[PDB]
């Protein structure tokens, strides 16, 4: 209980850094999976708005009226979804430095323990295998 | 700018390895270790390091692997000493390559190492 105490305490820090990296990694994948979900729906809402107002221009030269409100509702939901989709892009943009720095310092703690005598079985226990 | 590249997995970073004829040198606060009993094989230098301004910033770990996956060399910062510089890492690689080639080993660097701090120019390998 002296120099090994420092090894055990640092090895405990390796656990916390590993959890935090995996906890923010799990958070980052939820944001990306939901981000591509909304942008695909933004696409569909977009060309649906096209075919909406294109059913107007294609038959306004001849002259079917209450359809304008459906297009106004879609354009309302479009920029409301694009707003929330922008917030998702902002949330996970501030995570990349967190993920990179957590991963780098996790590796540096792993290497520090290796140089101090911690074998591979000790490293896996702190890493949850 | 400002990235973190990893050629090695967590297993490769943490794997135990043994040297029959240990040789250790020091380049700054980096520790260069290699097994002098290794001869006539193709060795690859794989490293984890951060970059900044498209230059190698800080080395996390470097290890030398044979074709079969055995670890025969390593460069790592000393745990009790402060950090190192871009120039220190390159000097360490030159010491490891030069010392590994004295035993007729064909040492190569990875694609990421070749982009920010490479060496050698390489020699022929034996079957």
């Amino acid at each position: 209980g002296s120099k090994e105490d420092s090894v055990e305490a640092v090895g405990a820090q390796l656990k916390v850094y590993h959890q935090q990296y995996q906890d923010k990694s799990r958070e980052y994948d939820q944001l990306y999976e939901e981000y591509t979900r909304t942008s695909q729906e933004l696409q569909m809402k977009r060309t649906a708005i096209e075919a909406f107002n294109e059913t107007i221009k294609i038959f306004e030269e001849q002259g079917i009226a209450e359809i304008h409100e459906s297009r106004t509702k879609l354009e309302q939901q479009l920029r409301a979804q694009a707003s929330d989709n922008r917030e998702i892009d902002k949330r996970m943009n501030s995570l990349k430095p967190d993920l990179m720095q957590l991963r780098k310092i996790r590796d540096q703690y792993l290497v520090w323990l290796t140089q101090k005598g911690a074998r591979q079985k000790k490293i896996n226990e702190w890493l949850g295998i | 700018a400002s990235r973190y590249l990893t050629d090695m997995t967590l297993e490769e970073m943490s794997r135990d390895w043994f040297m029959l004829m240990p040789k250790q040198k020091v380049a700054g606060s980096l520790c260069i270790r290699m097994d002098q009993a290794i001869m006539d094989k193709n060795i690859i230098l794989k490293a984890n390091f951060s970059v900044i301004f498209d230059r190698l910033e800080t080395l996390i770990l470097l290890r030398a692997f044979t074709e079969e996956g055995a670890i025969v060399g390593e460069i790592s910062p000393l745990p009790s000493l402060p950090g190192h510089t871009d120039e220190d890492v390159k000097n360490a690689v030159g010491v490891l390559i030069g010392g590994l080639e004295r035993n007729d080993n064909t040492v190569r660097v990875s694609e990421t190492l070749q982009r920010f701090a490479w060496r050698s120019s390489n020699e022929n390998g034996r079957p």
